[PDB]
This record gives C-alpha cells, sequence and structure tokens, in this order.
C-alpha cells in the first residue's frame, strides 16, 4: 500500500504505531505530506547527531518545523579488504519527498 | 480543462510607470497564513520594533 | 439613568451536557492533541472521552 | 581538497540578529511577526520562515 | 412545579449583556483542516463543549 497521510491530527497512537509496523512488516510506503522540516546535510564523518523515533514524526504538532538530517555518503572511502563481513543490515525509514 | 496561473500586470500594461512589482510578491503571500486585522497590526508594530 | 444590564464576559448556558462514564472502559488519562487543536477541540474530547 | 559540499546560504553576517533573523537552521526565521494573538507563539513555528 | 417557576424567574431576570472576553486567534497553519473549516478567525478561550 502506498498510503498517503494528509492530516496527522486525530490519529490514534495505536493506528500510528500500527501503520509504522505495516511499513516494516508489510512494506507499506507511507507518504506524510503534513510535515514541514529543514534538512541539514551531514558529511559521513560527522555522523547523525540527531536521532528521531517514528513516534515523534507521527505526533509532531502541525505548525512546528521539524529538523531532519541527511547523509551525503559520496565522500565515504572503500572498506579495507580484511574488514570482517557484516552479517547484519543497515536500514532506513525517513526520506525526502522533493529534492 | 482550465489552467490556473498568475499573470503579471506588466504583461498586459504598456504604462511601466504604474507597475511597481511582479508575480513574486503574490507567490510570497501564498506562503502567508490568513491574517486577522489584529495580527496585521501586530506585524506592523513588530517590524517597527 | 438605569442599571438595566449585568455585564458578564463568557456567558453560562441554561443547559449543558453531563456525562456518566463506564470506568471499566474509561482511560483516566487526559486526551491530548496538538496544542492549538487541543485549545479548541480539547474540552470536548475529554467530556465525550 | 576533501570539501564534502559547498552550499549557497543567505549571508548571516548581513542578515544579522539586529534584523531579528536567525539563519542557523538554513532558512531565515523571525521570532514575533506572524503570531497567534492571545497565546504564546511556541517554538520552531514554520510561520517564522 | 415551584422549581420550574424559579427557573422561569431566573430566565425572566437574566439581564446579562455579553462583552467580548479573552479570545485567542490561532495562526491558521497550526490547525488541522477539520478545525479550520469550523474556525471563524477567533474563538473565545472558554471554548465550551460541542
Amino acid at each position: 500500500v502506498h498510503m498517503t497521510i494528509n492530516e496527522r491530527a486525530g490519529m490514534s497512537k495505536l493506528v500510528a504505531d500500527n501503520i509504522i509496523a505495516s511499513v516494516i512488516k508489510s512494506n507499506w510506503v507511507v507518504d506524510i505530506l503534513d510535515i514541514e522540516y529543514t534538512a541539514e546535510v551531514m558529511t559521513p564523518s560527522e555522523g547523525y547527531t540527531q536521532h528521531v523515533d517514528a513516534e515523534s514524526i507521527m505526533t509532531a504538532p502541525k505548525g512546528k518545523l521539524f529538523h531532519l538530517q541527511f547523509m551525503d555518503g559520496l565522500l565515504r572511502p572503500e572498506p579495507s579488504a580484511f574488514d570482517p563481513p557484516a552479517s547484519g543490515e543497515d536500514m532506513r525509514l525517513i526520506y525526502p519527498l522533493q529534492p | 480543462r482550465y489552467h490556473e496561473s498568475v499573470l503579471e500586470i506588466a504583461d498586459i500594461f504598456d504604462q511601466a510607470d504604474f507597475i511597481q512589482t511582479s508575480d513574486a510578491v503574490r507567490q510570497l503571500r501564498a506562503l502567508m497564513p490568513t491574517l486577522s486585522t489584529s495580527q496585521i497590526r501586530h506585524a506592523i508594530e513588530r517590524i517597527a520594533q | 439613568l438605569s442599571d438595566d444590564f449585568k455585564q458578564i464576559s463568557d456567558p453560562k448556558g441554561y443547559l449543558t451536557y453531563s456525562v456518566k462514564y463506564e470506568d471499566q472502559f474509561t482511560k483516566k488519562d487526559k486526551l491530548r492533541a496538538s496544542e492549538a487543536d487541543d485549545r479548541i477541540v480539547g474540552p470536548t474530547v475529554n467530556l465525550f472521552k | 581538497y576533501g570539501a564534502a559540499v559547498v552550499n549557497i546560504d543567505l549571508n548571516r553576517d548581513f542578515f544579522d540578529t539586529a534584523t531579528g533573523i536567525d539563519l542557523t537552521k538554513g532558512i531565515p526565521l523571525v521570532q514575533d511577526l506572524l503570531v497567534p494573538i492571545g497565546v504564546t507563539a511556541g517554538a520552531e513555528q514554520s510561520a517564522e520562515y | 412545579v415551584s422549581g420550574l417557576l424559579m427557573v422561569l424567574f431566573k430566565v425572566m431576570t437574566d439581564n446579562r449583556l455579553v462583552i467580548v472576553g479573552e479570545t485567542t486567534t490561532p495562526m491558521s497553519n497550526t490547525l488541522s483542516t477539520v478545525v479550520n473549516n469550523v474556525l471563524r478567525t477567533t474563538y473565545h478561550n472558554n471554548v465550551g463543549v460541542n
């Protein structure tokens, strides 16, 4: 399901968490047009200084400016040939809708 | 089947002396929240501040 | 010449809703939304919780 | 060499805090122009932009 | 019966004359559109219930 959410207001904490789990367990794509935010674009060597729960994205007040951060992983050098293999997988949830 | 769009007054008026602005400011007012007269007085008093 | 009028500010009605809740399903906790929408919608959602 | 990105921002040195303008978040933001009346404005309002 | 009488009396003698009270005027963008269609610029702070 490509679910679009125009208005987060009124939404139950239960339905919000349930939609998020649907995004994870059932591969839902959830566009949420109601967030205004100001991206900072981090370099790979400065990491992600700010961490954000899905819970905060789902219950952000309608008028407030959120402050998302985003990586530019272009300047990230190749792994050494003998770095141990990564059995786990790095994941991601939030993405921009526009450039 | 209509296409709504802004039209500069300058594109329909050859008298340049009476055309001080452009599409930009309307595009700016689109961002602006609908304003109570009390809120307008508050903006003016603040800019004056 | 006449004290005809008492001058209240935020008037009370002759009627109101009054509500009995079934405590077994009621969550005691106050409902909350975005602060503005709670400043309006808020007293209501608590009464019809 | 090794410059990860070269952005073009508003010159914060020009658009000073004398003009009421923070620019630290990447956009201009002024504290008390377009504001609700009868209540405190709240932090990080988008209207500030 | 008498109760009703006093109710009526208190209604006949309600000479209240409303003056605008504390009244907030929210910036519109903070309200969910479902409230915006209802809101008419400025409500009283003592919103009441509906």
